[PDB]
């Protein structure tokens, strides 16, 4: 599969964005989807994760309660709502397949397929 | 949960590099490793502490034991100059290492 | 979930011979030494039962004509369950029997079964007897009624008889050790009931669920390294026949004729 990100753009703090990651093939239904962000000059950092069927959703502590993830296998797409953005959330947001269909299996694979991330700048 | 990596490592081309990843009893977990060329998407090079994805050269060898999981590059060459991120899943929330740049002289 | 594996493998079917097998107790009344004649759905003696192999991933949607006899050699626990249903899709209520490691879960839902349903199995390094199972059976499971959980149903030959009569789904089993190289044993053994589920659905087709290991990982395939252990399962069909069923002094069925 191949992933293409979209929806990342300039926004003032407190705004809202809806990131979209439309997969190349329909085998996207079999990958737990992961959102991982790379700060502009810092290391790689996990953000959110969703099970293959969307029934297991986990967030990092730094975004819990503000982001909500979803996926639509019918449109072979992944979504991330950014509610109440802050400045320290500026990054480039990758969508990465995991391979395991449930949270009990996420550790047995790796984020093998990575879409070319889309930059999110949260500033004035 | 936190993972520690050295800020950078440097080896001569053709030698053996070693990027380390120390964590709180990490050896009981599966530590996957990623490679990120400057300004490009990360590429999974080792997963399950020993297994490589298809297409990753066999010179990419890693291991996990105790508190520390290490990645060793045999025959380090010019295309291996990139950032390497240890990764583990704790309480269904993944954690990424600091990222140790590797410089190939 | 819903990863599909079987691209093109289309090797023609192979049939073994269920010598004298799939004979159950068609009653819950204890009988002493007496030759009893029963007329129920039995697997005919010396009938050609198909010989499926797990290593070709062999998850074909098979007809559930009147009741099936399912037997699997299965030196390691890879045959995990079944997906009995009429359409194996939405808009049609379907049944799912699977057992993880220590319990069997039976559910009758409006399942949206995958094209190649199975289970991924992994052994975590903290305890190499964990066998963490991931469900690649259905994509959606909603709007349903039944749910049953008990001890697991399951070279360790394991035989089953599923028949769906008058709203009850009846399951029989007899798990016995086997040393024979490839095919069914010749000795007689009588299956005895496991459960009697008040299901009340329409069943016309069924499909088995394998437990596949992910041996290797190409980056994007999802269908890369699903190796399938080594086992074989045997599907026969029940027909209405009249057996003369001999009971031991202890109440056990030691022999029968067709």
């Amino acid at each position: 599969v191949q992933l293409v990100e979209s929806g990342g753009g300039l926004v003032k703090p407190g705004g809202s964005l809806r990131l979209s990651c439309a997969a190349s093939e329909f085998t996207f239904s079999s990958y737990s989807m992961n959102w991982v962000r790379q700060a502009p000059g810092k290391g790689l950092e996990w953000v959110s994760s969703i099970s293959s069927s969307g029934s297991q959703i986990y967030y990092a502590d730094s975004v819990k309660g503000r982001f909500t993830i979803s996926r639509d296998n019918a449109k072979k797409s992944l979504y991330l709502q950014m509610n109440s953005l802050r400045v320290e959330d500026t990054a480039v947001y990758y969508c990465a397949t995991n391979g395991g269909a449930h949270s009990s299996t996420w550790s047995f694979y790796g984020m093998d397929v990575w879409g070319q991330g889309t930059t999110v700048t949260v500033s004035s | 949960y936190e993972l520690t990596q050295p800020p950078s490592v440097s080896v001569s081309p053709g030698q053996t590099a070693t990027i380390t990843c120390s964590g709180d009893k990490l050896g009981d977990k599966y530590a996957c490793w990623y490679q990120q060329r400057p300004g490009q998407s990360p590429v999974l090079v080792i997963y399950q502490d020993s297994k490589r994805p298809s297409g990753i050269p066999e010179r990419f060898s890693g291991s996990n034991s105790g508190n520390t999981a290490t990645l060793t590059i045999g025959g380090t060459q010019a295309m291996d100059e990139a950032a390497y991120f240890c990764q583990a899943w704790d309480s269904n929330t993944g954690v990424f290492g600091g990222g140790t740049k590797l410089t190939v002289l | 979930q819903c990863v599909n594996l079987t691209t093109r493998t289309q090797l023609p079917p192979a049939y073994t011979n269920s010598f004298t097998r799939g004979v159950y107790y068609p009653d819950k009344v204890f009988r002493s030494s007496v030759l009893h004649s029963t007329q129920d759905l039995f697997l005919p003696f010396f009938s050609n039962v198909t010989w499926f192999h797990a290593k070709r991933f062999d998850n074909p949607v098979l007809p559930f004509n009147d009741g099936v006899y399912f037997a699997s050699t299965e030196k390691s626990n890879i045959i995990r369950g079944w997906i009995f249903g009429t359409t194996l899709d939405s808009k049609t209520q379907s049944l799912l029997i699977v057992n993880n490691a220590t319990n069997v879960v039976i559910k009758v839902c409006e399942f949206q079964f995958c094209n190649d349903p199975f289970l991924g199995v992994y052994y975590h390094k903290n305890n190499k007897s964990w066998m963490e199972s991931e469900f690649r059976v259905y994509s959606s499971a909603n709007n349903c009624t039944f749910e049953y959980v008990s001890q697991p149903f399951l070279k360790n030959l394991r035989e089953f008889v599923f028949k769906n009569i008058d709203g009850y789904f009846k399951i029989y089993s007899k798990h016995t050790p086997i040393n024979l190289v490839r095919d069914l044993p010749q000795g007689f053994s009588a299956l005895e009931p496991l459960v009697d589920l008040p299901i009340g659905i329409n069943i016309t087709r069924f499909q088995t669920l394998l437990a596949l290991h992910r041996s290797y990982l190409t980056p994007g395939d999802s269908s890369s390294g699903w190796t399938a252990g080594a086992a074989a399962y045997y599907v026969g069909y029940l027909q209405p026949r009249t057996f003369l069923l001999k009971y031991n002094e202890n109440g056990t069925i030691t022999d029968a004729v067709d």
